[PDB]
């Protein structure tokens, strides 16, 4: 609905946090990360609480540029994924990439 | 002398093994805590609303200090 | 926003990019030094102050500076 | 978000760290946005107009509330017995006994009973009505209203000044030593020689008689003819002496006397008048200060002083670091006089109005001091300029600053040992039973100062003596009367000395100085030198702290482009060890508590001392003064008795009631600041970001939004936070123990 | 006693709160 | 004898005075 | 300036400033403004002990 | 250099004892001064 | 008898203070068994207490009012044991342990050997601390070391 | 002893707020999402985004050592 993802992510398998999302993400700008599965695996989210991902896409919504930075080195550092994509994204919906910028 | 001072003494002993406790909850918490084994348990679950736990800390906390040292200065002004 | 700034006594010793938690900093070429590549910031508007890229770099005096100037909402490291 | 205008970089701050730093740079004209130096200096001026009025409101406020509501023409009829009032109360959280508390006996309503010694000024310099003190409020509030009037007139672009008016510098120290600091000086001898001494004698001199009432009757042929003396005898058909020397104190009110007081203002001003033709104005003689300052050289500083006038003149932060110590300066001793030698009548035995009086001005003065060295720091940041100063002074003391800095950790880390040892060495004798073993020192050079000044300290001699009237000095060889005879007697009148007995020059004793309470200069002993070496200490230690902090201030070898950082930044991050309070802003931050706790031990010192005096006690300050313990007992737990009884459930309450609670309120205020000192920035961030979910989380109220949101309090915020909180605590806690235990003798 | 307490009331109850009103209005709004 | 009310009202006629050259400052001033 | 000499860095910034390292390496490379390593017997604040000088900066004792 | 008293812990602190039973038999020999006695 | 201070001999206070301690001490031996171990050091705390007041006797300390011991700081010869000579014992074993620690500095140059002290470069140095003016002032009248 | 033991509620509960705020936001917070990963004892994380001052959990160790010293203090006092 108001947090959408593109097609062809799937949402990874989480029972929602409060540590999350709040109204700046309604009217300033939210954050979102998509990465690359090949199983489906437990990973600590950055805003507490543990999910899992499942083999293919997923795409992540989170309030910071800093907290999909924090999930994607910890990715690195544990899950060996390396292909993460950092998104900001305004509340009219237009999409700009943030990371990589070089490619 | 010995009754103020053993129940002073394990007083303070217990209050700093109570400090203790949390220190080495939150080492726990550091080190040891694995997502692979909490999936949806009491601690995970816990983790998942820590900002409801510590803003409702927050408000009695200041409840109580209102409705204790409050009442206190009032005794005061009074 | 912070204001970055990578002077000429960098080595280029890929510290400060793999330090930083927000991608500000990124290695272009450069001719000064045995490495080939000098850091610089194009991304000072995501840069929250945090100064882990002053704590990895390893010369003397720290060849990038970070100097705190106006604050914003993802300099102040809101998730409000 | 417009406020602050003048930072386009704290206006567009979405947080509530906006308004905070808004109202804390308000006052630093210099980083505002778009300013230009002619418009900082004429900004600058206007508001000075503006604060000299506020100084005037505030003055006629004290006029109008003892005219309209004080005791003061029934204290004229006994000055010895009924209390001085500053104003009444309405405060309608008052129950009955606190309404029976403040009211006086004979009154009609709770009042505040003064300790500030304005009744003692207003009687010396001649007040003997409230209709006088109505013409004081009006005459206040109109010279207010003309400064305000002149700052208005001065902020329009016709009467605005140019930089070269500001900047001239000869002119204005001609001009404030000619006009503002003598020709004053005369007018308040004017007033002095036609008011206030022969209101003392009697006859009252008025706003429409002034002009036919003479001050002497031998008037103005006296001054001519050069027959000066006849002001200083008692003359003919009357008139007292109005130029006079007579020195030291007054017998019979126990205060200087105004004759002397006249003819110090007649002479210091004809020295500042004089003092003030020295510079070179638009009649062609005398000196340019450039060529004066940068004329002194000699071969061991270098290039010596050369331009050091550019350097003071183009920075208002040097010129306000030395004007805030040299007023500081002057404060302290303020404060070291008016209990040496009292200027008005019947101040010296109200006890509390004296404790009030004195700590008032050396606490100010200390504040005075940490804020020069303060702008020491900040001209050291962003107004010094290494190559306008080749070589002169200025950068010999910046290139070998290592050297004042580890010296004065020598002096600080050698006084503290020492003295700590002394005091803790004499704890454990009087704790082992032992108070001979004690370790007593003499302070033999201040005795010996004391002997020389005209005290007998009777195994200490004058180097060239006495002469032979036996109490002039010998380094004061002329003047056998005017003052042998007035200031010896000063020096050793008081109670306990000049008895009926004597046998030496004390024998005289007929002109009434027994009737003094204290000495002039008060006895010492061993106790007096370690205090006198804490304080020592408390002053070199709080030196230490600002001059490594202006020293340090450009940069270091942990931080050695600190300048570009500005003075208040909070660090350089975790990182090189940690560089938590590197700033030298946060060298002010430490000295300050270094300074709260050198002007806790001076005024201490100054109130155990006296109120030893006060009390007939002064086997207990010189027994108990040499340890810690009798500090702490004799001291702080007896003469805290009639301040913490000022209420409570089995007495019923008296007028110390409000000194009880603001000495709660004190440490109260104390210890919150210890919560901003100590638990710092992060914990607060993280607390309220669960603060910020809650709130967006409970219905009834996520419908009621923020505009500026809600952050915790930058680092350097919490230190000031902290450090105003510990400092107004510190301050409250002691005014309520510095006036409630003296206010409860009896 | 000589007294207006009515003048207590007005200015260091309601004035300093209608001061702060005004420097509220002074501190958050846009132009 | 201490002071009546109408020359309470005189100071504060001077007051007056006083607070219109002080709020003429303080706007300028704000400029 | 070779390899193994005492050098005296006349850097004002740095932390061994009026202190003696040793050259442990001479970059050939006429690009580098700061070719010359030294090592020092004293660490800095961040626990390391080695840099880039340059020519102009080092003077032999 | 021989083991567990080389140490500074272990040296610094023998030092501090014996400097200061040297110290206490000083006093019990010189009956407590506070001064030197020249007579 | 200088100011606020006169010598034992003629003090009142101190005769007091004294009088009054040793009547203390003669009721506290003589409500005591004498074979206890506490009467003993009473009586050794007679001796060395007699010993004490009389040693404040005669090498003139100095009182008044409450007749206790001050002390009189300005080089005087008549009370040189006041500061003279505990400042030269002072000095004397102060830069005994300075010139010693500095010479242990300057032997050693060692990281390892400051944790761990080796007593064969100690002990001399602590020797040579214990004769430091006559290997200390050349090397004030020669220099140190030029650094800024 | 009404009021008294409020204070005691108010100590205890304010203790509990500092030792459990380290304890579950020891990992991971809105302000630094990676704490884990600077462990339990470390200073800070810089004095940007407004200053990360004793937000380790072994700060919060540190901070209810105080506010068990005052749990304790008023309890004996009591
Ligand atoms: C005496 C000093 C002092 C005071 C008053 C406080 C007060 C407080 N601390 Mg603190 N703290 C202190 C020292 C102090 N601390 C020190 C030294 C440290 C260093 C270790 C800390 C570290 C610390 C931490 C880490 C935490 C606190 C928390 C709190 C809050 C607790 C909630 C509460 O008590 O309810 C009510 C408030 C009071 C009892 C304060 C007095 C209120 C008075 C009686 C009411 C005033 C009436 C009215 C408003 C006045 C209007 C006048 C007008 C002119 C303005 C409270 C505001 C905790 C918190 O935030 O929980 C909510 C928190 O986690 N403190
Ligand atoms: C003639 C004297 C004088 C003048 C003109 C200045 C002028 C200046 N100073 Mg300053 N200073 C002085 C004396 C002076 N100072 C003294 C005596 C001290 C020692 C206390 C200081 C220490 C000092 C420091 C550390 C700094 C300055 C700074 C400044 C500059 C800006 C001030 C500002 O914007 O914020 C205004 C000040 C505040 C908002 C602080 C408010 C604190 C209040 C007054 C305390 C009261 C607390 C509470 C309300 C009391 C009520 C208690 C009751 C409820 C019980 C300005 C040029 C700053 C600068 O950066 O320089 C360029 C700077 O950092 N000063
Ligand atoms: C700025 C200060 C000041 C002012 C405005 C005055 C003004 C005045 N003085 Mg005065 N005076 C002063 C300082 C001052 N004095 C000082 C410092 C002394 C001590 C030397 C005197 C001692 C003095 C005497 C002895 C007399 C005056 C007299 C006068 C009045 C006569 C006018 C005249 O002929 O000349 C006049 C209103 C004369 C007079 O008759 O007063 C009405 C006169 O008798 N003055
Ligand atoms: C029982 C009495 C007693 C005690 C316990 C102390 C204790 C102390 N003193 Mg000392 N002192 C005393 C009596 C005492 N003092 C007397 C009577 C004098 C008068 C002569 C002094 C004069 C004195 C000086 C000048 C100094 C001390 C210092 C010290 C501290 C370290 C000294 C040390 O040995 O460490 C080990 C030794 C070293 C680290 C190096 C030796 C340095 C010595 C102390 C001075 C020699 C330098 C030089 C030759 C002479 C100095 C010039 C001087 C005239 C200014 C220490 C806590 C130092 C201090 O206070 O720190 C600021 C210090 O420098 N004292
Ligand atoms: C009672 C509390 C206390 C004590 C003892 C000290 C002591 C000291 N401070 Mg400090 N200070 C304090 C509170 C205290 N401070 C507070 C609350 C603040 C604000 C945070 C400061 C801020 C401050 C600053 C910024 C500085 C100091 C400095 C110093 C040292 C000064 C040297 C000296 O005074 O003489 C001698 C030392 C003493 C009297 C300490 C007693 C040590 C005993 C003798 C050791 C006992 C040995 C035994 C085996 C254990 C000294 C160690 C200055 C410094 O470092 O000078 C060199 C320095 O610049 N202080
Ligand atoms: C710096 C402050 C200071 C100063 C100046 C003093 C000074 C003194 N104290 Mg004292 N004390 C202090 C702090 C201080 N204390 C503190 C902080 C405490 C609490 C721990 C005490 C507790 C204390 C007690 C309980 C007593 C003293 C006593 C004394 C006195 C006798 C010391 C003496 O002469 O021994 C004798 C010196 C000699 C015989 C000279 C010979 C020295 C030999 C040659 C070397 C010994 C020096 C040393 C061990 C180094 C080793 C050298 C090596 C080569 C072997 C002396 C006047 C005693 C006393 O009676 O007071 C009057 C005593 O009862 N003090
Ligand atoms: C640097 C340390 C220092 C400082 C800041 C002070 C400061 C002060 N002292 Mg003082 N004093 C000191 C050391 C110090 N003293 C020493 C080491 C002694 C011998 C024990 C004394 C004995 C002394 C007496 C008897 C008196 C004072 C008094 C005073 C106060 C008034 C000024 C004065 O008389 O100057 C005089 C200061 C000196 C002559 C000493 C200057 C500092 C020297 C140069 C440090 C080195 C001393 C050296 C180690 C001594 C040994 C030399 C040689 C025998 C080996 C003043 C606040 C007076 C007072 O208490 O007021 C009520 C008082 O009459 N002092
Ligand atoms: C930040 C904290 C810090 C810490 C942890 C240290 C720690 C240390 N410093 Mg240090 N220092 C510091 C800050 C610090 N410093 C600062 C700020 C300065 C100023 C720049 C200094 C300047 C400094 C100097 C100049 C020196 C040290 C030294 C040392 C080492 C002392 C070794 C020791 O005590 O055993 C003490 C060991 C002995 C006393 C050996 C003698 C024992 C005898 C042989 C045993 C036989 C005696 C027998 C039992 C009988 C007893 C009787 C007796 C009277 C003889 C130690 C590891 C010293 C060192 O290098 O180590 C030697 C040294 O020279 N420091
Ligand atoms: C070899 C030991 C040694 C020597 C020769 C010195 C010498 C000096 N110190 Mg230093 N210092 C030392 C150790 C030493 N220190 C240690 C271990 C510390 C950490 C506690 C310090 C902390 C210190 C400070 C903060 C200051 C000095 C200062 C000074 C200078 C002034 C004189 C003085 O007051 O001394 C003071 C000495 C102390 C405060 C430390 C007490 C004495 C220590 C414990 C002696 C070390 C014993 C050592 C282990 C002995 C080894 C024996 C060997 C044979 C194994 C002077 C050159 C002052 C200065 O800069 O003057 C301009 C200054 O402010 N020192
Ligand atoms: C326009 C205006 C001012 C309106 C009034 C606005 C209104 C209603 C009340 C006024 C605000 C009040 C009363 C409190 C908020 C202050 C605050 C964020 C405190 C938490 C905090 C503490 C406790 C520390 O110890 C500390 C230490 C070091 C760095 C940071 C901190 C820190 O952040
Ligand atoms: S200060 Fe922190 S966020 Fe900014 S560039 Fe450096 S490491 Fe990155
Ligand atoms: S700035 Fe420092 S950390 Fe970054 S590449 Fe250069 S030397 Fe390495």
């Amino acid at each position: 609905q108001a947090n959408s993802l593109p097609p062809g992510a799937s949402s990874p398998i989480f029972g929602g946090s409060t540590g999350g999302l709040l109204r700046k993400a309604l009217v300033e700008e939210k954050y979102l990360i998509t990465w690359g599965s090949k199983e489906e695996q437990v990973f600590e989210m950055p805003t507490g609480g543990a999910a899992t991902m499942v083999a293919g896409v997923n795409g992540l919504y989170l309030a910071r540029k800093e907290q999909c930075h924090a999930l994607h080195r910890q990715l690195v550092a544990k899950f060996k994924i390396r292909d993460s994509k950092i998104y900001r994204v305004l509340p009219n919906g237009e999409q700009t990439l943030i990371y990589p910028k070089d490619g | 002398p010995t009754q103020i001072s053993l129940f002073t003494h394990h007083m303070w002993i217990g209050g700093f093994l109570i400090v203790g406790a949390g220190a080495h909850a939150a080492i726990f918490m550091v080190r040891d805590y694995d997502p692979a084994v909490n999936q949806n348990n009491l601690l995970d679950r816990v983790l998942r609303h820590r900002d409801a736990i510590i803003s409702h800390l927050n408000w009695v906390c200041l409840f109580l200090g209102f409705h204790s040292f409050g009442l206190y200065v009032h005794n005061d002004t009074m | 926003s912070h204001a970055v700034k990578i002077y000429d006594t960098c080595i280029g010793c890929t510290q400060c990019v793999r330090a930083c938690p927000l991608d500000v900093l990124e290695m272009v070429p450069w001719d000064g030094n045995r490495a080939g590549s000098i850091a610089s910031s194009p991304r000072t508007e995501d840069c929250v102050g945090c100064k882990r890229c002053e704590t990895a770099c390893p010369t003397d005096f720290l060849s990038i500076r970070v100097y705190l100037g106006a604050e914003t909402t993802r300099s102040m490291g809101l998730a409000y | 978000t417009r406020f602050p205008k003048f930072s386009q970089d704290l206006a567009q701050d979405p947080t509530t760290r906006r308004i905070w730093y808004g109202i804390a740079t308000a006052h630093d004209f210099e980083s505002h946005d778009g300013m230009t130096e002619e418009t900082l200096y004429q900004k600058i001026f206007a508001s000075h107009f503006g604060h000299i009025a506020i100084i005037f409101l505030w003055a006629s406020s004290f006029n109008f509330h003892v005219a309209w509501q004080g005791n003061f023409e029934q204290w004229l009829t006994d000055p010895t017995k009924v209390k001085p009032i500053a104003h009444a109360i309405f405060d309608p959280h008052f129950g009955p006994g606190a309404v029976k508390a403040f009211t006086p006996e004979g009154g009609s309503g709770p009042v505040n009973i003064m300790y500030s010694g304005l009744y003692y000024f207003w009687y010396t310099i001649g007040i003997r009505h409230n209709s006088e003190l109505y013409e004081g409020a009006i005459f206040l509030i109109l010279l207010a209203a003309l400064f305000l009037a002149a700052g208005w007139l001065h902020l329009q672009p016709r009467f605005r000044p140019s930089l070269a008016w500001f900047k001239n510098a000869e002119s204005r120290l001609n001009h404030h030593l000619s006009a503002l600091f003598g020709v004053s000086s005369l007018a308040w001898a004017g007033h002095m020689v036609h008011v206030a001494i022969p209101r003392a004698y009697g006859k009252e001199v008025n706003w429409s008689n002034f002009l036919q009432i003479a001050p002497h009757d031998a008037g103005l042929s006296a001054f001519f003819t050069g027959n000066w003396g006849a002001y200083a005898q008692p003359g003919a058909n009357g008139s007292p002496p109005i130029l006079t020397f007579i020195g030291g104190l007054n017998p019979q009110t126990g205060s200087l006397p105004l004759g002397d007081i006249a003819h110090h203002h007649l002479a210091i001003a004809v020295i500042f008048i004089i003092a003030g033709h020295m510079y070179r104005t638009n009649f062609g003689i005398g000196h340019n200060l450039k060529e004066l300052v940068d004329g002194q050289v000699w071969p061991g500083v270098g290039a010596g002083h050369r331009g050091l006038y550019d350097t003071v003149n183009n920075s208002l932060h040097f010129q306000l670091s030395l004007a805030l110590a040299s007023l500081g300066t002057v404060t302290s001793l303020v404060a070291q006089q008016m209990y040496a030698l009292p200027p008005y009548a019947f101040m010296a035995k109200d006890h509390t109005t004296m404790a009030a009086l004195y700590t008032h001005h050396q606490y100010i003065a200390g504040f005075l001091l940490v804020g020069a060295f303060a702008h020491a720091a900040i001209f050291w940041v962003r107004d010094y300029d290494p190559e306008a100063n080749k070589d002169n002074v200025l950068a010999r003391v910046l290139a070998h600053k290592e050297a004042i800095i580890s010296h004065l950790s020598w002096v600080s880390l050698f006084l503290g040992f020492h003295t700590l040892g002394l005091y803790v060495h004499n704890d454990v004798m009087q704790a082992f039973g032992r108070p001979e073993d004690q370790i007593l020192i003499e302070p033999v050079f201040a005795q010996w100062v004391q002997a020389q000044s005209g005290v007998l300290i009777p195994g200490m001699a004058p180097i060239f003596g006495f002469l032979q009237d036996n109490a002039t000095l010998g380094t004061t060889p002329a003047a056998a009367g005017t003052f042998g005879l007035g200031w010896f007697c000063s020096v050793n009148g008081g109670p306990g000395l000049t008895e009926a007995a004597t046998g030496i020059l004390k024998t005289c004793f007929d002109n009434g100085y027994g009737k003094l309470e204290t000495p002039v200069f008060l006895p010492i002993g061993p106790g007096d030198f370690l205090v006198h070496h804490a304080i020592a200490l408390g002053i070199h230690t709080t030196v230490l702290i600002l001059v490594k902090g202006a020293l340090d201030a450009r940069g270091t070898k942990l931080m050695p482009d600190k300048k570009d950082f500005g003075y208040a930044f909070p660090c350089d991050g975790p990182g090189r060890g940690g560089t938590c309070d590197i700033s030298a802003w946060d060298a002010f931050y430490l000295s300050m508590f270094w300074m709260l706790n050198t002007l806790g031990w001076i005024t201490f010192y100054w109130h155990w001392k006296h109120l030893a005096i006060w009390t007939d006690n002064v086997a207990s300050f010189n027994t108990n003064s040499v340890y810690l313990m009798g500090w702490l007992r004799d001291y702080l737990w007896a003469y805290s008795s009639p301040l913490i009884n000022g209420y409570g459930p089995s007495a019923a309450v008296n007028n110390l009631s409000v000194w009880s609670w603001m000495f709660l309120f004190g440490h109260l205020v104390w210890a919150t600041g210890f919560m901003f000192l100590i638990s710092w920035r992060g914990y607060w961030q993280e607390l309220i970001e669960t603060l910020v979910w809650a709130h967006e989380r409970t219905p009834l109220a996520n419908l009621v939004r923020w505009k500026d949101k809600p952050v915790a309090m930058s680092i350097v915020q919490g230190r000031l936070i902290g450090l105003a909180h510990f400092t107004v605590g510190y301050i409250l806690t002691y005014a309520a123990f510095v006036i409630a235990s003296t206010a409860g003798l009896s | 006693m000589n007294v207006y307490p009515w003048l207590v009331y007005v200015t260091t109850l309601v004035f300093p709160l209608v001061s702060l009103a005004a420097l509220f209005i002074l501190i958050e709004r846009d132009t | 004898m201490l002071i009546n009310n109408f020359e309470v009202a005189g100071a504060f006629v001077a007051a007056l005075i006083a607070g219109f050259f002080a709020l003429m400052l303080s706007t300028t001033l704000g400029k | 300036i070779q390899k193994g000499s005492q050098v005296r860095v006349l850097r004002q910034e740095s932390y061994w400033y009026n202190d003696v390292g040793t050259v442990a390496s001479v970059d050939k490379g006429a690009n580098v403004i700061y070719p010359v390593t030294v090592r020092f017997e004293k660490v800095n604040y961040s626990n390391l002990n080695t840099n880039n000088f340059g020519v102009s900066e080092l003077e032999e004792v | 250099k021989i083991p567990f008293l080389s140490l500074a812990p272990i040296s610094g602190a023998l030092f501090i004892i014996g400097s200061v039973v040297v110290l206490a038999l000083a006093n019990i020999y010189a009956k407590y001064p506070l001064l030197h006695p020249l007579v | 008898p200088l100011g606020n201070t006169i010598p034992c001999s003629e003090s009142q206070a101190f005769k007091d203070l004294k009088d009054a301690r040793i009547n203390g001490l003669k009721e506290k031996i003589a409500a005591t068994d004498p074979a206890t171990q506490y009467a003993k050091d009473l009586t050794a705390s007679m001796e060395l207490w007699e010993y004490r007041y009389a040693n404040y006797e005669k090498n003139a300390s100095c009182d008044k009012d409450s007749g206790q011991p001050h002390l009189i700081v300005d080089g005087r010869l008549s009370h040189a044991g006041d500061f003279i000579i505990p400042s030269i014992l002072f000095l004397w074993l102060a830069g005994a342990l300075g010139w010693a620690g500095r010479d242990y500095l300057l032997k050693t140059q060692n990281a390892m050997d400051e944790i761990l002290i080796d007593f064969s470069k100690a002990v001399p140095s602590l020797v040579l601390g214990l004769a430091w003016p006559l290997f200390a002032i050349p090397q004030i009248l020669s220099g140190a070391i030029r650094d800024n | 002893d009404f009021m008294i033991h409020h204070i005691h509620a108010l100590t205890i509960h304010v203790t509990i707020l500092i030792l459990l705020k380290g304890v579950l936001f020891a990992r991971s917070s809105r302000l630094i999402p990676d704490k884990a990963n600077l462990g339990f004892r470390f200073p800070c994380d810089g004095p940007g985004r407004g200053g990360t001052c004793q937000s380790s959990a072994w700060d919060h160790v540190f901070l209810g050592l105080f506010w068990m010293y005052n749990c304790i203090s008023i309890v004996i006092f009591h």
